[PDB]
């Protein structure tokens, strides 16, 4: 009540100079992922298969990442025995999101391996591309023969990319 | 058009495969059962784990060997429960992947609701694409949502005659669109 489950389709390691030059039509090459990580507030919480359900992008949860063993039906122990003119050209990661879903806590905590989660993104409709956790663009997954990529369909201005990048 | 992009290469917009419907995994565990050692299945072919067909045709040497490549170790015709589990996982996805790339099965699969898509995967899981694509008239019937007609036709097959208890369950799923047979 209420958090966002966020599915990352891919992370694309680019240099800042490439990012400042990106324009609609540019294709960023990627490896097609088989499993992907979903996160909450930037924290990875599960790995999963992905695909579509009813034309919506969706996840089949494979593994919870570092799950907590439920021991709430027993008393807490006092101890645990387990106790600028020239800008530097930095590498920057673009995150491409398959989509997000808003879920309640109760709902989030009640999924395990094999849980199917529907995302708010439609298949075909462009994906969010982020920088430092900020939306800067949209793109579409695209492929020739054997090679996969992400084609930029829409993007903010260089000055604004820089702005989201720094913060 | 939504955008005005300069297009050099022939890039094709990609959409991922549909996820397998529920409850196909439980469904298939019921019909395929589990064996951790190579056996001849209800259609005479060498199988392992949860309905994992090893060789289309004779014999054990190739079976044990294609098992050896499937698992990635010496196996000696015997695998682990969690090896069987991971083969199963792969198999279910590969079945769906194959249906969606099958010029004949794909329009039928698309037609069907989720429960009936499970039934179709179950068939393909059992007989393979080429086998299931042979039920021409039952398929067209399925595509056209004539449930009783497809259902009664499906009971008139070799498939049904060779495995009546499984085929009945699958045909009950096709007919009803429900899970009551499971």
């Amino acid at each position: 009540s209420e958090l966002e489950l966020v599915a990352n389709f891919a992370d694309i390691p680019l240099r800042l100079s490439q990012i400042l030059k990106l324009k609609p039509g540019d294709v960023l090459p990627i490896e097609k992922p088989d499993r992907i990580i979903a996160h909450v507030d930037g924290v990875p919480v599960l790995t999963s298969q992905y695909g579509t359900v009813n034309g919506q992008y969706a996840l089949r949860v494979e593994h919870l990442i570092n799950p907590i063993l439920n021991s709430l039906n027993e008393e807490q122990p006092k101890n645990n025995p387990s106790d600028i003119d020239l800008i530097m050209d930095i590498p920057v990661k673009l995150t491409v999101e398959l989509g997000r879903t808003r879920m309640t806590i109760k709902e989030l905590l009640r999924l395990t391996q094999g849980s199917v989660v529907a995302l708010d993104g439609l298949a075909g409709e462009p994906l969010d591309i982020l920088i430092n956790g900020y939306l800067i663009a949209q793109g579409e997954v695209v492929v020739v023969a054997d090679k996969y990529g992400v084609r930029i369909t829409d993007i903010i201005t260089p000055s604004e990319r820089m702005r989201r990048l720094s913060r | 058009g939504p955008v005005d992009m300069s297009n050099e290469l022939p890039w094709q917009v990609w959409t991922p495969d549909d996820l397998a419907p529920p409850n196909i995994f439980e469904m298939l565990r019921i019909d395929e059962g589990l064996r951790l050692k190579i056996y001849k299945d209800t259609e005479g072919y060498y199988t392992i784990g949860i309905g994992h067909l090893l060789t289309k045709s004779p014999s054990l040497n190739a079976a044990k060997s294609e098992l050896d490549k499937a698992i990635g170790r010496n196996t000696n015709g015997v695998i682990t429960k969690d090896e069987a589990e991971k083969l199963f996982n792969q198999d279910v996805d590969a079945a769906v992947r194959g249906i969606l790339r099958n010029a004949k099965l794909k329009p039928v699969y698309d037609s069907l609701d989720a429960v009936r898509r499970a039934a179709l995967i179950n068939m393909v899981f059992q007989m393979g694409e080429t086998g299931v694509a042979g039920f021409t008239n039952s398929l067209r019937m399925l595509q056209q949502k004539r449930w009783d007609e497809a259902a009664v036709n499906l009971a008139k097959s070799r498939w049904y005659n060779q495995t009546p208890n499984r085929a009945k369950r699958v045909i009950t799923t096709f007919r009803t669109g429900t899970w009551d047979a499971y």
